[PDB]
């Protein structure tokens, strides 16, 4: 059920910051990916979510962009990218696993959070 | 593409509401302020919602325009049922009307228990699918409904393709007929 | 929507309760989550919806509140307790989290 | 009260080109149809009835210069049930998901052709819903398909 | 109350008579219709019109083209104009008050006057002193 | 229209006396709410009865009105010497106005 | 006496409506022209498209007969409910009323898309169990009813067996009760 | 709303000679009259609802004035459906045969007695139809009720 | 407690009415004489029978009410669901009400087939529960209520534990409102 | 016009200590719910719907100032079935021992704890019956269980 | 099926006297009884009934308190006690069975009859 | 309720009908029984309901009647039939009986 | 499935023709017969249409009373007979298979046309 | 009701295209039949409805139309088409038949 991430990356500013959280232990289709980044000493921050069924994004409005998220069910991945380093970027990024919210005609909404999160990922400038 | 247990295919399709012209009104939507209620391919009725007020007299001559039988019969219907629906309406001097050579014109003062708010609500029902955008985003209580426009005018028109931001629909005017009368007060003793 | 925690510090002893306290902007209907991390840890999910205790989480933590007030309660604390309590809202989007408080 | 127009015609109900939009004859069978004449709380059935209704009205009364919507307003109530509207008006008030009727889905059997009964499309914040955010309702109609194969 | 007439008495013939029947007491806002009746001399008595507080008349049509009565309610009052007076409208005109009731005037007045007090005699309740009018 | 009536009634005191006020039979509809006015020599008309058999005030019940069909009576009992006055119907009509008799000159 | 899969005999059976007197009002049709609604086995109302008018007046008492309380109140239900359920009436001249006494009478001139079409469609619905005779061939568009006839005039009578033309049967003034208000022009803001 | 009153009384209903015109008593068994506590669209059911609720209000409550009409005007709607002699009407105004309540047929098992819950005569242009021209509507009762008779 | 086939054990519970207070109103009965309807947990409306009554004159303002918007709406909105309720209701001069300074007060005058006997059926149906200990054997036809109070009088009231012989309940109310305008003699040709 | 509100929530429902009188929370299964969404003529589901109905407005909806009326005026049909009142009504007026909304009585599984669908207990001059006469009821609620349990 | 009484007994006036019926060829606990009295050339007299399903008790109006009625299912026995005896209550009490009145919510009201009735036992003051 | 039997006597000889009346102060939808009891004997059902024929009994005896007035027919009456015949409403509580008539 | 119409036939005007069909190849109860006249140069003419599940006949509004249809199970026939003869009468006369017109409750009507016929049988006078 | 055929004379080559038409007095909602009527031959169903074709019937005709205007037509003319064709509706009592056109 455990999602690793990958190594501690370091990088000239200006440069594009790849980081990714492969998923094992369930079917990853039905589960998608939601990330979240930490500032050293600062709080969680939400960037976005991306289902792992058909690829639907809901990103952060502050997140547009500059942020991009996809996945890829062959190799049960999901990768971010941030395009321009900045040193109020430098933090710990962590891939969290969300079900999708759910509505029906004859229900109501059923919202989920965060089950599973993953080894933090480190980018510094 | 995306099948569902390996056997089932999800597929669409969409209603077209405009071929019940000859049967139905349907309400429409073209932006914020302009909502029509199309009868037939021939005339309409025109629902905007403005600052500027178009009658300035504190009059609706009802009965006599019943007695000079020269306006369209339908939207006649239409604004009864409308006019009927109103929750709690005891302000008469809030609606205007002019009815002078068979045109149907009637105006609303929208300057929580006011008359802003039931006729809001009426008008959110009726043009139910695009009227939103008018809503404010703001609810003070249950379903306190406010507006920055101050007058809702409902005019005749003939018919154009106005559904720029709606498709044209009969469900709202089929669902103010069932709540037609129902909160109404009494005015008099003997109805 | 945003959600801050008051206290933010409770230098408190161990052996005793404490009580941690949420409030929204919004109207968020029992769909709150209640995260816990340790120093140098990812978060964990404590609790989950309204009172709901995650898998394999004691029953010392406990949940309550609703709508914009709500609450966490640890009965008896450990010396594990000790760590950052996050709230987030997953009632509208974007999810939200607390500035997050310091439990020592 | 309670509906009680039936739908014309084996035993299915075919939506000809002009009732759909971008689209060419849809042709729904016996089974699908079966469950409109006894549930009370199905939008493509009352949709389904008051097309029938047009189609016979405009077929057998005839018509002049100017519109009357008289007939509706006697027989809209033995076409379709206003609850389902006022449901619909509820969740929207209540900041829900919501049918508006415009659209529908339902499941195609890739090799036998049957379908299901078509759902309304839920829009909300004047957009159509995702798929991944109604993924569940799906399998369970592709669930209720299977139970009635195996029957 | 009472209803006080005011007029010219002798009038130049193909020209226009004009009356002003004035009432004290009674207001014309309250209620009623006010007309006005004509008695040739030695002949029997004919009805003129009326007029009411929103301003709707009623004439009779054998003089229908060539009268007209109109009110005041600020003067509190209500006039007659006769269009080609002829010598043969020498007479004798009082003003009267009457309580009939018009389906039209009520179906109007009721949003904003509410509901009368249901009590209609259909008839002249009150009259004038009356003055003579010679062509 | 028109409402006739006789030209002179004539009674000696004490009696009873009747006026009748006959419409055409296709004058009906214009022949309602029928009501009774009494005008003395060189004074102006006074209402004494008003639908049927109703009085205004103070006048004595000997004035009574009855209607049938396309006529309508006004019956004066217990005449005296001081009713010698010129009475007249009048009709509300369907079109809203109003109709008078040609009147009778009551003589005692 | 034909056998269905030689096993099962095709029966008839016919329902005594007549049977219902005493709980709802019956209505039947004798001939052409003359329809009857009975309540119990004492009064009932007669509906005629008559020819010939009998009121000549255009008033219409309401309030003065409410007030004097002489009339039968089942049969003032009965015309209550004809009138309301009278689809698009706005030409109140039509309709002529006579209450002296205790006594119904009322009359509707008759005389499309017109007042004619509202009153005949309500007749209709009313006796709806052998009326099509007195329909003539001028029904037309949509509904669109027309007949010969120029006046429609309800009085009220003495129970008698006079239908002999359809059945009694309590279907049609059943029906008349659910469409009662619901197509009704405003005359006044406040009602 | 939809109706609620329940047939009195083992478990059917039999209609007294008084109910039916040259005709003696007859009785229908718990396996039709059971339809007509779920059924929405059948007239002889809410006939025999108007029926049994004239029978009650006789036998329970008083009868002294010149009868009344608040009672069925308040419980009407508790009975019958408005939208079945709605849909009537409707089927009389496009010129197709219809129901006018008097006259319904049934199949009636020759050994074993049983009974079809009775469905109304048809009735087009002021005569009643005639067998031959609604053959195929006995002909599906009849298969009906042997699939019932098979369970 | 009692075993049913030695399998099964009868269970019973009991709902709590005074939770929905907040979204419909709640009616129930202290007595003989007094029941209350309650709206919230501020304000509600007493029904008391008595001898004596409270209103002497016999107006019944209703535009002139309406035209001062200063009574709570939720109780007008009570009251004219009452009235309008009321079958064949014919005798104005039998209701009297006072609205000075947006209080609402209404008085009906009791003193079958008349017009007691509807108001009684109307409040009978109002306050659903515990309504019948004041039936005082008046049954002599198919409903016939009778009393041997004089006047019915409803008025406005602070809330307070106000019923002790019958728990708080919406459904009066839930039913007065479906059968709401069904029962109504026309009072004017055109409505 | 059938109701058309549909329960929150695996698949039955909960009454919490609030809506009960002298009571713990009770639950009900899925099998006694879901007759909720078919039958027209149960009380308890009417009262059930009720009390979803206020749970939701309270949560979603946001509250202050007077309570307002119209949004049950509006939403009234949409959870229960007036002609239901309006039976237990004229039971009420014809002597019969009729249903106010209060007291409810089930059977219960004493090893399994399944659980039938409650119905309400009736009342007869002014007091609740005794078991012992309605003793019928209960054993056919009983033979209702077996049966569904069989299968 | 039939019901068996206790037997003629007569003491002194102002001692209490019981009086047992059994029942025998039926479920008990399925009927309750009825109690009747008879005196010596005068009309039948109802006494009260019991449920034998739980005890539920009718009792007349005149009787109440005077007269104590007890099923036992144990014994198949109904008991009537009558504790004040005076001169005008000889007479002879009979032991029907009754089964219960039966309501339902759908369904109508199901009342039912005395069907047979023990011998009856004599009291004598 | 009180229910009354109107003729308490009947001197007819053997062979033709008889007819026993009974008419209650109230309502009672055929909701009546007749019992006959001998002398020295416990009385038995004879008829229950209006119309309805206990088990064991000839189809001499017949019941009619509803609402207030109901009646007893025996066709051809024998010698065993001499006994005395009681009328029981069972309407509602307290029950009542009759009387009673004497068959000689 | 055809019909076969008898044979040609001549005889002197003012007599009877009695013409007939026998129906093979298919259930002789479930349809009906109509009958089609065709005169010399001119075009079909309806005559009327039998059923044979029970012999209700529809006749044409000019031919009643002048021409009969019966019909003829056990020999799987349909009869046609023309009373009076005149120079008019002098055609061909085809019987074609008619499926009955069907009416349901809950459904709509069903019309059929003549779906075989029959080679036509002369008559001339 | 009554039906006529305009055309009443089509002489056309073989190979292309005919077209003939119907026109009813009153409504007839896809209630039409065509039959084709060879010399010396039964008539026989061609078309029934208003566009249904009858089995066996070769695709090149086609029918169209429906209230009270309506088209038969004929894609590839040939030789054994030459034949008189006929218009029948049966949406009422009693059956009526066009006037015939001979496509020659
Ligand atoms: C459906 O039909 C049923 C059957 O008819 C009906 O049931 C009856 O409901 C009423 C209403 O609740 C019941 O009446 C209650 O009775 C209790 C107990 O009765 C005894 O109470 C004391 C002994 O404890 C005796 O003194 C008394 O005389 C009785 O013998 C009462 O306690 C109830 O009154 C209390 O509650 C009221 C409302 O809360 C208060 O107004 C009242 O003042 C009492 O409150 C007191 O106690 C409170 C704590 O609970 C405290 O907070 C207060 O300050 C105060 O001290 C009430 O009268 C009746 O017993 C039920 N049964 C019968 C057979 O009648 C249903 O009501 C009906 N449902 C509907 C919807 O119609």
């Amino acid at each position: 059920v455990q999602l690793v991430q990958s190594g501690a990356e370091v990088k000239k500013p200006g440069a594009s910051v790849k980081v990714s959280c492969k998923a094992s232990g369930y079917t990853f289709t039905k589960y998608g990916i939601s990330w979240v980044r930490q500032a050293p000493g600062q709080g969680l921050e939400w960037m976005g979510w991306i289902s792992a069924f058909n690829g639907y994004t809901r990103y952060g409005q502050r997140f547009q962009g500059k942020v991009t998220m996809t996945t890829d069910t062959s190799t049960n991945t999901a990768s971010l990218e941030v395009r321009t380093l900045t040193s109020n970027d430098t933090a710990v990024y962590y891939c969290a696993r969300q079900y999708p919210d759910q509505y029906s005609s004859s229900g109501w909404p059923r919202l989920f959070a965060m089950d599973v999160w993953g080894q933090g990922t480190t980018v510094t400038v | 593409t995306s099948l569902y247990k390996g056997v089932y295919e999800l597929q669409t399709l969409e209603l077209n509401m405009e071929t019940l012209n000859m049967t139905m009104p349907l309400s429409c939507t073209k932006n914020n302020s302009h909502h029509y209620i199309m009868v037939g391919n021939e005339t309409g009725l025109e629902l905007t919602l403005t600052n500027t007020s178009i009658i300035n007299h504190k009059f609706c001559n009802l009965s006599d325009a019943h007695k000079k039988n020269l306006y369209d019969h339908a939207l006649m219907s239409i604004i009864s049922t409308f006019h009927l629906s109103i929750p709690n309406f005891n302000q008469y001097e809030a609606m205007s009307c002019d009815f002078n050579g068979g045109k149907i014109s009637v105006q609303y003062n929208l300057s929580c228990g006011t008359v802003a708010n039931g006729v809001l609500q009426t008008f959110m029902r009726m043009a139910w699918g695009g009227s939103y955008i008018a809503l404010d985003s703001g609810r003070g209580n249950w379903d306190c409904i406010m507006t920055s426009y101050q007058y809702l005018i409902i005019q005749n028109t003939t018919w154009e393709d106005h559904c720029q931001f709606s498709r044209p629909s009969p469900i709202g005017y089929l669902g103010l007929l069932s709540q037609r009368t129902r909160d109404i007060y009494i005015s008099r003793r003997l109805l | 929507t945003t959600l801050t925690q008051s206290p933010a510090t409770l230098s408190v002893s161990p052996g005793e309760t404490a009580t941690l306290s949420c409030r929204a902007s919004q109207n968020v209907i029992n769909n709150l989550a209640w995260y816990q991390q340790k120093p140098g840890q990812a978060p964990r999910l404590l609790i989950y919806g309204a009172s709901t205790r995650a898998t394999g989480i004691p029953a010392r933590f406990s949940g309550s509140g609703s709508g914009t007030e709500f609450t966490l309660t640890i009965s008896s604390m450990q010396s594990e307790d000790f760590a950052v309590y996050y709230c987030q809202q997953y009632n509208d989007w974007p999810r939200s989290f607390g500035q997050g408080t310091r439990l020592d | 009260g309670t509906f009680t127009w039936t739908l014309s015609d084996p035993g299915g109900y075919c939506l000809t080109r002009w009732m759909l939009i971008e689209a060419e004859l849809k042709c729904f069978g016996n089974t699908a149809v079966a469950k409109c004449n006894e549930k009370h709380d199905e939008e493509f059935c009352d949709m389904l009835r008051l097309f029938d209704f047009n189609k016979q009205a405009i077929q057998r009364l005839k018509a002049e210069a100017q519109t009357s919507i008289q007939l509706i307003n006697k027989a809209v109530n033995a076409l379709i049930n206003d609850q389902l509207i006022m449901k619909n008006h509820l969740r929207d008030i209540m900041g829900i998901p919501y049918c508006n009727y415009s659209k529908y889905w339902y499941l195609n059997h890739t090799t036998t052709g049957r379908t299901s009964l078509p759902k309304c499309w839920l829009v909300s914040n004047g957009s159509y819903l995702n798929e991944t955010h109604f993924s569940d309702d799906i399998e369970q109609q592709a669930d209720n398909m299977i139970t009635e194969m195996l029957q | 109350g009472t209803l006080r007439e005011s007029g010219p008495g002798l009038v130049r013939p193909s020209e226009t008579l004009s009356l002003t029947c004035g009432v004290s007491g009674y207001s014309i806002s309250s209620g009623y219709y006010w007309g006005w009746i004509r008695q040739p001399p030695g002949k029997g008595l004919e009805w003129i019109g009326n007029i009411y507080r929103s301003g709707s008349t009623y004439y009779n049509p054998s003089l229908k083209s060539r009268v007209t009565v109109s009110i005041d309610t600020s003067k509190n009052q209500f006039s007659l104009k006769l269009n080609s007076v002829t010598a043969a409208d020498t007479a004798v005109y009082y003003c009267a008050r009457s309580g009939i009731k018009v389906a039209d005037d009520y179906y109007y007045e009721m949003d904003v006057w509410g509901q009368g007090t249901d009590d209609y005699s259909y008839a002249m309740d009150v009259w004038g002193q009356g003055t003579t009018v010679t062509v | 229209a028109v409402l006739t009536q006789p030209a002179s009634v004539s009674g000696s005191p004490g009696q009873s006396i009747t006026i009748s006020c006959t419409a055409a039979n296709s004058d009906i509809g214009d022949f309602a709410f029928v009501s009774w006015y009494q005008q003395r020599p060189d004074k102006a008309p006074k209402l004494m009865v008003y639908e049927v058999s109703s009085r205004p005030s103070g006048v004595s019940n000997r004035f009574s009105g009855s209607k049938s069909g396309n006529t309508a009576s006004l019956t004066i009992s217990g005449l005296q010497a001081e009713d010698e006055a010129d009475y007249y119907c009048t009709s509300y009509t369907s079109s809203s106005t109003f109709v008078f008799g040609t009147g009778t000159k009551v003589t005692v």
